[PDB]
């Protein structure tokens, strides 16, 4: 009995391990997914700027 | 009465063959005790896993 019960309760801590495991991650992959329009932005400052130096 | 310590063994004979009997009951008594004591905690134990 105890090792049926130990099986079960480790299968099951496989997959919410492995939502976890994606659950904290999300957050960077939306920040870098925001960031690149953050950048693209910020750097498209100096562009406008240095269009008009002209 | 025997200074000798002639009789004591003769009664000290039967004494031991009852004392035979006493351990003899003392052990079906645990035997029989600790077998289904057992099983009950191995019901126990199997349901409260099945819970978990």
């Amino acid at each position: 009995s105890k090792r049926a019960f130990e099986l079960q309760k480790s299968a099951f801590s496989e997959e919410v391990n492995i939502k976890t495991a994606e659950a904290q991650l999300a957050y960077e992959l939306q920040g870098a997914r925001e960031q690149q329009k953050i950048r693209q932005e910020e750097i498209e400052i100096e562009v406008v700027q240095r269009k008009k130096q002209i | 009465h025997d200074d000798q310590d002639y009789l004591h063994s003769l009664g000290k004979a039967r004494t031991a063959q009852v004392q035979k009997d006493a351990r003899i009951g003392e052990a079906e008594a645990k035997r029989d005790a600790g077998i289904r004591e057992a099983k009950a905690k191995q019901e126990k134990v199997s349901a409260q896993y099945l819970s978990e």
